[PDB]
């Protein structure tokens, strides 16, 4: 409904309620939309009996109470440790779908994924930001997976270093690069010494910073992107490289809050508060191909694997 | 919605009709749907102008002149419709106009109502064929209790309130209401004057129905005899003859010619005045001949020159001249006269006879017309019609042909239904009661086609400004539980709601023809599932 | 009408026959291309622009697709040529015959979900029967296993009959670019031979560089275009005039300072480069530029500076001598060094004159072997087309090389899954069996193609491999049958195992997945709402 | 230089020609196939 | 409308594409058939820059004319592949292409299939190189006048054959100094270091070619010397100009000497610069950047003539005819960096241009072909003539292996491959046989562009070539008779007639294996 762009105020609102039924259900977005155009054929033949507006309305606001509580009379508890239960909702779910040969396949993860990012005994409701999707082309759909720790599609900026054990993790909000005040700042040379010596002292800042990463354990780094500034000069990937560190750059300033959330990393915004009780511990972080399909970071294994 | 849509699994061009692409279709369900909608928005059209209480319609033509109607037939041929099964619901009206003369609204509402219910029907997943044969089975179950509950009126010349009746129950939709029982008693009184009771026919020829603006529509009334709109040829005859004995002409009052073509030839000055003679003495013969056959009035058909004119004045003959042959027909029926080719063969036995032949006028307008009426035992009639304006004297006119045509039914077949809605309640009924005993799936059918009979009660409640489901369930409860169906829709506020007092009155026919132009229409709808067109 | 929605609707058969006529469209484009009797497609693109080829992939790519349902197919091929490499014609077919004989079945009415279910079921147990009994093991089969895989993969192409020594590059090629990494697993990382075209001699004369060829030449023509025991310094950065970054100026209030810092601009570019050649570096790559004032310097120490090299051409020069690709000359201690280590080495690099061009041969690099493939034919049409199938025979072997199985080709693997899918089917259900069997029947759509392309009785030829695979699956002492699959030279089931015709088992087991995944979505359609542009 | 044949003869040639005949027949089928037996339907032409 | 395929894509398929194919490149053969031989007519070819060019070369002819048709695209780009490849045989490439494309049309009407035909091609192209390999000969490269018969028998068809002599002897001496060896890698590169410089008027005897290299241009100042016998010459890549700095130099000035100072010392460093070249004490100075008026003034005080903004390639061939190494940084200048080796440095007026000439070189490996004639056309077609020679005179010193022409190897390859085809047993002995006699069609076009009787003539031919030692026999393309190469000396390079054949049941295959012909499609 929402593709084909319907003209008709009516439908147009009947776009409407299957999106409100997508928002407090996520299932039944057909359902609603069959029920309301039927109830509306019927107030058709209501009206030509010459039965009033209004009427009908409370008359359908009656029968919707009656159908609430028969439904609920109909209805059946039932325990989230019911996993049998939970597996034939999701393959119930599923069975409408093109995705329904897979359904041995798809419904457990679907039901894993949810299992995993809620506390089963306090949990009220979900958030499916915790549940992160990530469309790849290439294989069939035989081929989906629920990756317990981090997928990324940034691409690994170093080369040779594609694969990390036992990984150190750090989040950099930090620019490595030369050094760049928030203000106007210009670097006025008057005498042909100041020149080498304005190299030499870029070097040694962006050795300096990259000394700081690397004496804390981090054998991956995660920047993030950064407009106004370059988040990874040459340099310092050269740096980085030549200390054996994985570096990820221009990951985005949303994709944050979701990656500490799952490798327990700290994002850092200045090199002093960069040690190593802000970084997060991975069994593995590997640059994945997919057949020739592209490329694929992943972070499996955690020793903080929060509820993502 | 287009009639090939491939172009070819190999890239050539695929070319099988004509203007293909400029050509639509369309298949199934959803051709069903627009039929069911086209018929539902005509039949939405048609029910306001349903019952006493219904409205008129106001048609304006291609060269903009007015028609205002009630008339269902008469609205669906006024209108410019493009739709396929919108000319085919025109058609199913002017089918009800050709075989009965009144139910042309009644069928419209019926069929679109069967079509809406079909339609559910279909949302359902039956059959469009399983749902037209549900309603053939269910039409005839309707038909036959039709026959069950019908009444009979006499069809006799002594007592005619039974007649009156029907007329009136015809003409109350209609906007000569106010003319009520006048309007009645002028078509009963026509059609039993012109009427073959043996043979049971009755020749509308036989029934002139004129018009003039003017007048009240009060001044309607029954001519037993002609009205033409026609003078006497010489201004200074007289303008009333009774006693007239007419000798009616089919011969121009002129010196005879030949239909071969012919040369006469004048050689010389005697045969120039025997030419001369023989022109005076042939108009003088003509004159002579008419006199002596005894006749006080000459009619003729192709008009006459001035010393015809002149001799028929001097001898004290008034004359019609330029009278067109279907008049000229009417005429000689009506006084007993007959038709003359030329004046040799004119005798006394042949000329016809009328009490008063007079010329009327009609206020400040210069325009007279003749009256022939006294006849003895006029078979011929007119109806002449007054009125304030030509919108209301051309609807009058359709109206009395409806009262006409109802009492021709009734000459026909006298047996009668009782009328605001109650004969379709009672057929309502009875296919509700068929299908609850029928098991097969058409009881869905069948109870649609209840529902669908239902509409013409619920329409005329609604029309009237009662409440259609409250009055119809009301007044269903009563025919059940008292037997009576003969208990319908209270449109004029009576009090009463029994057809058989208030004497509203249907012919079974009538009914009939309803019922069965209905789903006949509706089978050959229905089974219509692809439609092509440019 | 009812529907508001300001676009086109089809709907149901009038949508799947629009779908199937679509990927008939696509595969009938490509069916002519099949086998090692398939020929060549010129592609011209609005300008002039010519492409000869027999790649389907190719093929569907470089045309302009305007329906959903056949781009799919032509996604299809593309995705057939990312995971294999070879297939991607063979796949498009089985994919549109797939979506034929299961829009018939639609037509009769099976259900489309019935027949996505007995496809999926097909499917696995076609992959299974595969794995199962069609497959050798390239390890019992030895080294002429890959030279028949890839004279198999060749036959088809431009390089066919000169297959016999094409097949043997590209196996050197493949074997050369071997390496195993971390985890000890051998991998063949084709896309690391480099390909490079000259048109000039024959194919025949086509070269396979143990080594490295370079699409470069020298930046000077002072510098020598030959040297022996080449010491080679990968850099990632340009040497030029130094030019002080952005937020850098320069302000001068004492004019004597204006020299020395102009110098200086000089000067430090000059140490970077005897920092350089002092380790003794005679061969000099470079992403970046390099200026004369530079090149001079090159020139000078009797070296070979390179200059716009390719990022992806340094890495495999760097990979394949033992060098390493800096960024910068800076160390850990905040200098700027450059050691010996850092260098490369190679037998000799020279600069070549292939036809009226130049290009740079890297020979003998030690810490890994290397490969290069200088194709050699008429004019770049022939090139280009030599490149594409050296592609898909480079593919081929890799993939031969990971999976130890391949299975027998000319129809065979698809003749035995017809037999074996239609004699299984028998078991599953009833609607899904006759699924089952459509798609057993579409399977041999492939050896129909070889044979009609071949120009041979289609009906008769297959029939016979059939015959044959029948015997084998219900004799158990002629199981040797399974490999009989078509000769087309003769028109004549033959050995095929016995002939050399293989195919890497992953080529067949991802057609189907792709075919069938490609069926289902393009089946899974019985709607479509075409919006109008804005 | 001199064409065989007017300008604007369209010649449909072989196996492809053949099969877009049987599509037109098919065509043809299908614009009367529901009317056939006693649940068939009447089509509407204009 | 619910296309699969945008509209504009029409798609042929079948024997009408392969017809068309074949009758594409029979026809580019048919547009060239007549430019080949000794015998062969001009043709006047209309550029769209209004320009005009009148040749014999088929190479030259393809590349002016434009086509739609992909086949006749494949085949002028296989007569760029020839001359690229060995500069010669551009239109018995296109002929021979022709035939066979022209002789596989009947195997394709008679129900063979092209894959069986080009297998055919494809042995029989294998025997023809055996054949060629067979009945070639040597060469004695250091024979001077055996090369000079060589190259004659290459530019006889051409027409320059009427200063046979000059042009011979021009392209030998040419080819000959740019023939060069460091590091182990010979090099003729008669493209970057055998330059041609047309200058109309003057007569086409007097041109030549120059121990030395010649450029259009004068001294920077009418005081430097035009003509010196032992110039010791400086390159340079570098401005002598002062010129601003790569980064942001700006200045700032409050003192009322820094003006004054700042621009005395732009002119100091200019005498910098020029101290650092007169040190080297050179009597030549060649810039590729500008020379500023200072700079000039003191070389003029050093006696120095200076040349200010040469091209690149310029600079180049001037360094290895003197023997000079380019520098871009005076202060880097070394005296194995000064040219020594140039006997004269003359700046003479050629009509009312100033041309330099460096000539009296000393092993100069590089050098300058003056031609003189007529007009702009006359020059241009005397150019490609001797680019003709130089590279027929390269691919002999490359390879020394000579075949003879007349259409001789021919007819020798045809009757090697006809022979050979009696063991073949299976059918594809027709097509081979097919392009064996396909082979014929070079002695046919040189007999038919001579005058002479086709049939009578190679009957004769074939019939001479069924006896033992006659594959020297071929046709005069001057009197319409058949000799022996060894009498008459037309003599073609080996590695000329092997690319030639291979280029052409190259083609042939390629357009043989196309099919189902696809266009509209925009990229
Ligand atoms: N006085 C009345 N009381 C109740 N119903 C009436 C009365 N007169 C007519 N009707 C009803 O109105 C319906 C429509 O009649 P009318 O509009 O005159 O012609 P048509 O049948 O062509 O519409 C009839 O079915 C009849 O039952
Ligand atoms: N020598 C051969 N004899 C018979 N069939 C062959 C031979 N070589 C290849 N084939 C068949 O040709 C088919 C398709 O080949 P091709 O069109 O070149 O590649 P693809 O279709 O895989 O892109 C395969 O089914 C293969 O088994
Ligand atoms: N004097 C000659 N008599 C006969 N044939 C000759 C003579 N000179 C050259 N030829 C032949 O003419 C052909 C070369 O003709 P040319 O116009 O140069 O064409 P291309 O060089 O493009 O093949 C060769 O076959 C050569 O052997
Ligand atoms: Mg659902
Ligand atoms: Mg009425
Ligand atoms: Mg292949
Ligand atoms: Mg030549």
């Amino acid at each position: 409904l929402k593709q084909m762009q319907v003209l008709h105020p009516a439908a147009r609102m009947l776009v409407e309620l299957s999106k409100a039924q997508d928002i407090e259900a996520g299932d039944g977005t057909t359902s609603v939309v069959i029920i309301a155009g039927s109830l509306l054929d019927s107030c058709t033949k209501l009206l030509q009996k010459g039965i009033h507006p209004t009427i009908i309305s409370e008359s359908f606001q009656k029968a919707l109470e009656k159908g609430i509580e028969i439904l609920t009379d109909m209805s059946r508890p039932v325990e989230l440790s019911d996993r049998e239960t939970l597996l034939n909702s999701a393959t119930t779910s599923l069975n409408s779908k093109v995705v329904s040969q897979y359904s041995s396949l798809l419904s457990p993860m679907s039901v894993n994924a949810v299992m995993k990012v809620i506390d089963p005994a306090t949990a009220t409701s979900v958030d499916l930001r915790d549940i992160k999707i990530v469309k790849k082309l290439g294989g069939t759909i035989d081929d989906c997976e629920l990756v317990e720790g981090l997928v990324l599609t940034q691409k690994v900026s170093n080369s040779g270093i594609t694969r990390v054990e036992k990984a150190k993790i750090g989040l950099i909000q930090f620019c490595l690069s030369a050094p760049k005040t928030d203000m106007d700042n210009q670097i006025v040379v008057s005498d042909y010494a100041q020149m080498d010596r304005v190299l030499r002292e870029e070097r040694a800042y962006i050795l300096n910073l990259v000394k700081q990463i690397k004496k804390t354990g981090c054998n991956v780094l995660l920047i993030q992107k950064s407009i106004l500034r370059d988040a990874l000069s040459d340099l310092a990937l050269h740096f980085l490289n030549k200390m054996k560190i994985m570096v990820i750059k221009d990951i985005e300033r949303e994709d944050i809050e979701f990656i500490c959330k799952t490798i327990g990393t700290k994002p850092v915004a200045h090199i002093d508060q960069f040690t190593a009780d802000m970084l997060g511990s991975a069994e593995l972080a590997e640059e994945v191909n997919l057949n020739g399909s592209g490329k694929l970071l992943k972070i499996t294994g955690c020793a903080s694997p929060g509820k993502t | 919605s287009m009639g090939t849509l491939a172009f070819d699994e190999y890239g050539r061009p695929f070319l099988i009709i004509k203007d293909q692409d400029r050509k639509s279709r369309l298949m199934g369900l959803e051709a069903l749907k627009s039929h069911i909608m086209a018929a539902k928005a005509v039949a939405n059209t048609m029910r306001t102008s349903l019952g006493p209480n219904g409205l008129d319609k106001m048609m304006v033509d291609k060269d903009g002149d007015v028609t205002v109607t009630n008339d269902g037939a008469t609205i669906l041929s006024m209108m410019d419709v493009d739709h396929q099964i919108a000319k085919l619901m025109v058609e199913l009206s002017k089918s009800q106009d050709d075989e009965i003369g009144d139910g042309t609204t009644g069928v419209v509402v019926l069929a679109g109502a069967l079509l809406e219910e079909a339609e559910q029907l279909l949302d359902r997943g039956i059959h469009p064929i399983r749902i037209a044969d549900g309603y053939e089975q269910a039409a005839r179950v309707a038909i036959e209790h039709l026959d069950k509950i019908s009444d009979s009126v006499l069809v006799d010349i002594k007592d005619t309130e039974p007649l009156i009746q029907t007329a009136k129950t015809t003409l109350g939709s209609k906007v000569v209401n106010s003319c009520h029982r006048q309007m009645a008693e002028i078509a009963v009184n026509a059609v039993l004057t012109v009427a073959d009771m043996e043979r049971r026919d009755v020749d509308f020829e036989l029934i002139k129905v004129e018009g003039k603006v003017g007048g009240r529509l009060e001044d309607t009334k029954l001519i037993k005899g002609v009205i033409v709109d026609k003078d006497f040829s010489h201004p200074q005859m007289p303008k009333k003859v009774e006693d007239a004995k007419i000798a009616i002409l089919t011969c121009p009052f002129e010196p005879p010619k030949p239909k071969t073509k012919h040369k006469l030839d004048v050689t010389s000055v005697e045969d120039y005045k025997a030419l001369q003679k023989y022109e005076k003495e042939k108009f003088e013969e003509m004159i002579q001949q008419i006199k002596e056959t005894g006749a006080n009035l000459a009619i003729c058909q192709w008009g006459f020159d001035d010393e015809a004119n002149h001799l028929l004045l001097q001898n004290n003959l008034p004359a019609v001249r330029w009278v067109g042959g279907p008049e000229i027909e009417l005429i000689a029926i009506a006084t007993g006269g007959r038709i003359v080719p030329r004046f040799s063969e004119l005798t006394a036995e042949k000329l016809g006879f009328a009490g008063l032949v007079q010329e009327i006028s009609f206020g400040t307008t210069k325009d007279k017309m003749l009256v022939i009426e006294q006849c003895k035992n006029s078979r011929a009639v007119t109806i002449f019609i007054r009125g304030g304006n030509k919108m209301i004297i051309e609807e009058a006119k359709r109206s009395l042909h409806d009262a006409l045509c109802v009492i021709r039914n009734l000459i026909r077949d006298n047996r009668v239904v009782y009328g605001g809605g109650a004969a379709e309640i009672s057929c309502a009924l009875a296919v509700s009661q068929e299908a609850d005993k029928c098991p097969t799936l058409e009881q869905y059918a069948m109870r649609a086609f209840a529902d669908a009979l239902e509409v013409i009660p619920m329409a005329l409640s609604e029309n009237s400004g009662m409440n259609p489901i409250q009055t119809m369930t009301e007044v269903r409860a009563r025919q059940v539980k008292e037997m009576n169906p003969a208990l319908g829709i209270d449109c004029l506020h009576k009090g009463t709601n029994d057809m058989k007092q208030q004497h509203v009155i249907e012919t079974l026919i009538g009914k009939k023809q309803q019922i069965s132009l209905a789903t006949q229409m509706v089978r050959m709808i229905l089974k219509i599932d692809d439609i092509r067109k440019p | 009408g009812p529907l508001s929605v300001f676009g086109d609707r089809s709907t149901g058969e009038t949508i799947r026959s629009q779908n199937v006529m679509a990927a008939a469209s696509i595969a009938n484009i490509v069916k002519s291309s099949l086998g090692p009797v398939g020929l060549d497609k010129m592609l011209v693109d609005d300008i002039g622009d010519v492409t000869i080829t027999n790649d389907g992939a190719t093929i569907l790519k470089l045309l302009e697709v305007e329906h959903p349902a056949a781009k799919v197919l032509c996604e299809l091929a593309d995705l057939q040529d990312k995971e294999v490499g070879d297939g991607t014609t063979s796949v498009v077919i089985i994919a549109a015959e797939l979506l034929k004989n299961a829009d018939e079945l639609v037509k009769q009415k099976i259900h489309p979900t019935s027949v996505i279910s007995g496809y999926r079921l097909a499917c696995k147990e076609a992959v299974r029967y595969i794995n199962e009994n069609l497959i050798v093991n390239t390890d019992e089969l030895g080294r002429d296993c890959l030279i028949n895989a890839a004279k198999t993969s060749m036959s088809s192409k431009i390089i066919g009959i000169n297959g016999d020594f094409f097949a043997n590059m590209v196996v050197d090629a493949v074997l050369a670019i071997k390496y195993t990494d971390i985890r000890g697993q051998p991998r063949y990382p084709v896309n690391s031979v480099n390909i490079l075209k000259a048109h000039g001699r024959s194919q025949m004369e086509s070269m396979l560089i143990s080594g490295y060829a370079l699409n470069c030449v020298v930046g000077s023509q002072g510098m020598p275009k030959r040297i022996v025991n080449a010491k080679i310094a990968c850099l990632d950065f340009s040497l030029q005039k130094t030019k002080m970054k952005l937020g850098v100026q320069v302000v001068i209030t004492d004019p004597e300072k204006l020299d020395q810092i102009r110098q200086r601009e000089s000067d430090i570019t000059k140490e970077r480069i005897q920092k350089i050649l002092a380790t003794g570096a005679n061969v000099i790559l470079t992403t970046g530029g390099i200026d004369d004032m530079c090149l001079k310097y090159f020139v000078e120490a009797g070296a070979m500076a390179v200059r716009r090299v390719l990022k992806r051409d340094l890495k495999r020069i760097a990979k394949a001598s033992g060098a390493t690709i800096l960024s910068t000359l800076a160390n850990l201690e905040g200098e700027e060094t450059f050691e010996a280590a850092m260098l490369g080495q190679a037998e000799e690099v020279v600069q070549e004159r292939i036809c009226d061009d130049e290009l740079i041969l890297i020979k003998n690099t030690k810490a890994r072997t290397s490969a290069s493939i200088i194709l050699r034919g008429a004019n770049d049409f022939m090139c280009d087309e030599m490149e594409r199938s050296l592609h898909d025979a480079l593919c081929v072997v890799k993939r031969v090389l990971e999976s130890k199985s391949v299975v027998p080709g000319g129809g065979a693997v698809e003749a035995a899954l017809s037999i074996y899918l239609e004699n299984y089917a028998t078991s599953m259900g009833s609607r899904e069996q006759l699924a089952i069997a459509e798609f057993a029947r579409s399977l041999l759509v492939i050896p129909n193609t070889l044979a009609v392309n071949a120009a041979q009785d289609s009906t008769d030829l297959v029939a016979k491999l059939r015959a044959f695979h029948n015997e084998a699956q219900v004799n158990p002492e002629r199981k040797n049958l399974k490999w009989i699959g078509l000769d087309l030279s003769n028109g004549k089931p033959r050995d095929n195992k016995q002939a050399g015709v293989f195919e890497p088992t992953i080529v067949k087991v991802k057609s189907l997945k792709f075919a069938t995944e490609a069926a289902i979505t393009i089946l899974r359609i019985d709607d479509l709402i075409k919006l109008h542009p804005e | 230089p001199v064409i065989l044949l007017k300008e604007g003869t369209d010649s449909s040639q072989g196996i492809p020609q053949l099969v877009s005949n049987i599509s037109a027949c098919q065509v043809i089928a299908e614009a009367v196939r529901t009317t056939l037996g006693p649940r068939g339907m009447d089509k509407l032409i204009v | 409308p619910v296309l699969v395929l945008s509209q504009n894509t029409k798609r042929e398929s079948g024997r009408k594409v392969q017809s068309g194919n074949i009758n594409a490149a029979k026809t580019i053969a048919d547009i060239i058939r007549t430019c080949l031989g000794p015998k062969s007519m001009m043709k006047m070819l209309l550029d769209p820059m209004g320009g005009i060019v009148m040749t014999n070369d088929g190479n030259a002819i393809l590349r002016e004319i434009q086509v739609q048709h992909p086949a006749a695209k494949s085949m002028i780009e296989i007569s760029r592949t020839q001359d690229e490849e060995v500069g010669d045989g551009t239109t018995s490439v296109i002929i021979l292409a022709g035939e066979m494309l022209s002789v596989a049309e009947h195997f394709l009407e008679q129900q063979m299939h092209p894959t069986v035909v080009i297998s055919a091609y494809r042995k029989a192209l294998d025997d023809m190189i055996s054949t060629l390999k067979k009945i070639s000969i040597p060469v004695d490269i250091s024979d001077s006048d055996m090369m000079l018969n060589i190259i004659n028998s290459s530019i006889t068809t051409k027409a320059i054959s009427r200063w046979s002599s000059l042009a011979c002897n021009i392209a030998l001496d040419a080819v000959k100094m740019v023939q060069f060896e460091e590091n182990g890698r010979k090099e003729i590169d008669i493209k970057k270091y055998a330059r041609v410089e047309k200058i109309p008027g003057g007569i086409i005897e007097d041109s030549c070619v120059l121990r030395g290299v010649m450029i259009n241009k004068d001294v920077t100042h009418p005081r430097m010397r035009r003509y010196i016998k032992n110039p010791r010459i400086v390159l340079l890549d570098s401005s002598l100009e002062y010129k601003k700095g790569e980064s942001q130099t700006d200045i700032e000035i409050t003192r009322e000497e820094d003006f004054t100072r700042i621009l005395q010392m732009e002119e100091e460093y200019i005498q910098q610069l020029c101290e650092d070249i007169i040190q080297l004490k050179p009597d030549v100075v060649i810039t590729e950047k500008g020379i500023s008026d200072l700079a000039q003034h003191y070389l003029m005080r050093a006696n120095i003539t200076a040349i200010r903004r040469v091209r690149k390639t310029d600079n180049n061939r001037i360094a290895r005819a003197c023997g000079a190494r380019i520098v871009s940084r005076p202060e880097e200048l070394r005296e194995d960096d000064v040219g020594t080796g140039a006997g004269l440095l003359e700046i003479k007026k050629i009509g009312d241009e100033y041309f330099t000439f460096i000539t009296d070189c000393k092993d100069p490996k590089a050098c300058t072909i003056l031609l003189r004639g007529a007009s702009k056309e006359i020059l241009s077609e005397v150019e490609r003539n001797l680019q003709d020679a130089m590279q027929v005179c390269r691919n002999v010193l490359l390879d020394p292996q000579l075949v003879p022409g007349g259409g001789a190897s021919e007819m020798a390859v045809a009757h090697a491959l006809t022979e050979k085809s009696k063991a073949m047993t299976g059918v594809e002995q027709w097509p081979y046989r097919a392009v064996a006699q396909a082979l014929e069609v070079i002695p046919r076009t040189l007999i038919q562009n001579c005058g002479a009787s086709t049939i009578r003539l190679l009957t004769s031919l074939r019939a001479k070539h069924t006896q033992e030692n006659c594959e020297t026999w071929g046709v005069n393309g001057e009197t319409g008779t058949l000799v022996d190469m060894k009498e008459l000396g037309i003599w073609e390079p080996l590695a000329v007639k092997l690319q030639t054949y291979k280029t052409a049941v190259e083609t042939a295959v390629l357009l043989l294996r196309i099919d189902d012909i696809v266009s509209g499609h925009k990229k």
